[PDB]
């Protein structure tokens, strides 16, 4: 898939146009089929527009609504020569908030990204956050037998879904926001392993290793070990704070565990979330 | 005298062949009706295959692999099709080669387990391409709308091309399962309809499907 920028004729409105070739033995991708297909569905201030679609000949082209940059790209502008840096706190709550919404909006209509990320979310000149890249989300409203993915990265990726889950909801889609913010805050991944194998032991680090008794499911896991080097919770505190220049309050802290939690169900909703008393502030 | 088969709620935990017989039943029920009463689709077959319907889709679902969910869509894509595509319509010289591309597309668009079109247009027995356009063809006429959902068909027909007309003609929240009821309506219609052993395909499985009242 090749994207160009381009803009309406009719209308001086520029736009995003990702370019998906057809005809093969694979003829349609099932990615743009499943994209195309979401991205009807999910009209919303906090997702990426889908303008219309243009077939034609062996090709295809998805018309975006054209963003800026994104949480990634922005924070490398920020601080690209100076090392990690995280963003100013009030900017950290109304980013999250916004990844929150369109999010919660998607999980509403049964739909799961699965794939959330720092470049998964586009921003434009006006500061505003869209959720992006529907290639691999999936409407969950269809019990169909689930089955993850291969994705390019596995720093958002939560580590019941490492361990083999096939089980897994909306609570996936949680944990990256958990891993979001904390890089919102800090400035850089908070856990930047480099495989599978890895990832699970730096997510167990800071976590701690599952607790078969507030998470008895876990031994259901495909990928579990029975037996594995235990390990206590070491604190968000003294993990983060001393690479953000803000006293991390009390319910950014509250509410950052109740994204991060180890077991699925004891992870927060996005609808909970967005009525964490971390965010009082923004209702009333 | 015929057995007596009682059916689960949920069409997850029931046979999949069970399925693709109260489904065919109901396709050429459909086929026998729509008969019963010009110009050509890209479904058209020049004439009626000899390979029964049901025989086409065990082979189409045992080659495949083909999910429930998969084969309960390719029959709503038909309420689908017939209401957004004038020219198309069900009938036995257009059933298989709709088949093929419903549920190869229903899989594709909606699950996690896939195929490429090749594989698909082997297990169907046509040439890739002609499976690759006979999908494109499918995914224009319905603006990739493949996923059932309650008011899926409606806002298909809205997005449709619209005649301008002289005089003017004519949300999910609070909508049970959030507007995922379609692929049991249908599930318990076929039941409901070709649920007893008279359809057509009485020579496929003879069998009595009682669900649960
Ligand atoms: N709406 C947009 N605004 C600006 N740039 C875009 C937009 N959409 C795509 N791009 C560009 O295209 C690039 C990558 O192609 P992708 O859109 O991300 O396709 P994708 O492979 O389905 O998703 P991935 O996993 O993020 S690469 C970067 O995201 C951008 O440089």
């Amino acid at each position: 898939a090749t994207v160009y920028k381009g803009l309406n004729k009719t209308t001086g409105v520029y736009v995003a146009l990702k370019e998906v070739k057809l005809d093969s033995e694979e003829g349609t991708p099932s990615t743009a089929i499943r994209e195309i297909s979401l991205m009807k569905e999910l009209k919303h201030e906090n997702i990426v527009r889908l303008y219309d679609v243009i077939h034609t000949e062996n090709k295809l082209t998805l018309v975006f609504e054209f963003m800026d940059n994104d949480l990634k790209k922005y924070m490398d502008s920020r601080t690209v020569g100076n090392t990690p840096r995280g963003l100013e706190l009030n900017l950290v709550k109304y980013f999250q908030w916004q990844l929150l919404q369109g999010l919660a909006f998607c999980h509403e209509n049964k739909i799961l990204h699965r794939d959330l990320k720092p470049q998964n979310l586009l921003i434009n000149k006006r500061g505003q956050l869209k959720l992006g890249d529907f290639g691999l989300a999936r409407a969950f409203g269809i019990p169909v037998n689930t089955f993850s993915s291969e994705v390019v990265t596995l720093w958002y990726r939560a580590p019941d879904v490492l361990m083999g889950s096939r089980t897994y909801s909306t609570s996936i889609d949680i944990w990256s926001c958990g891993c979001i913010l904390a890089e919102m805050i800090t400035g850089k991944p908070l856990f930047p392993g480099t495989n599978d194998e890895e990832q699970l032991k730096l997510i167990f680090d800071i976590m701690g290793t599952p607790n078969e008794s507030l998470w008895p499911s876990v031994t259901k896991l495909p990928k579990y070990n029975p037996n594995i080097q235990q390990r206590p919770p070491r604190d968000l505190r003294q993990v983060l704070q001393p690479h953000t220049k803000e006293p991390l309050d009390g319910n950014l802290m509250d509410f950052l565990h109740g994204l991060l939690q180890l077991n699925p169900d004891m992870r927060l909703s996005a609808k909970q979330a967005l009525h964490h008393p971390w965010f009082a502030e923004y209702y009333h | 005298g015929i057995p007596k088969v009682i059916l689960p709620a949920d069409f997850n935990k029931c046979s999949r062949t069970d399925l693709v017989v109260l489904i065919s039943r109901m396709l050429v029920s459909l086929i026998a009706i729509n008969e019963n009463s010009i110009t050509l689709t890209r479904y058209h077959s020049k004439i009626p295959p000899n390979i029964s319907i049901f025989n086409y889709f065990i082979r189409l679902t045992k080659f495949s692999s083909l999910e429930h969910c998969v084969l309960m869509t390719s029959l709503y894509y038909i309420d689908l099709l017939q209401t957004v595509y004038p020219d198309f319509t069900l009938n036995s010289l257009t059933a298989h080669r709709f088949l093929l591309t419903a549920t190869t597309v229903a899989t594709k668009g909606l699950c996690d387990s896939f195929s490429t079109n090749a594989h698909y247009a082997k297990v169907g027995g046509v040439r890739c391409h002609e499976l690759n356009i006979l999908e494109n063809d499918f995914l224009k006429r319905v603006n990739y709308r493949i996923i059932p959902r309650d008011h899926n068909i409606t806002l298909c027909s809205i997005e449709q091309k619209q005649k301008k007309f002289v005089i003017d003609k004519n949300s999910y929240v609070n909508r049970p399962k959030s507007g995922y009821n379609v692929l049991d309506k249908y599930y318990r219609r076929i039941v409901q309809l070709v649920g007893s052993f008279n359809a057509s395909p009485d020579k496929s499985r003879k069998v009595d499907y009682v669900l649960p009242p």
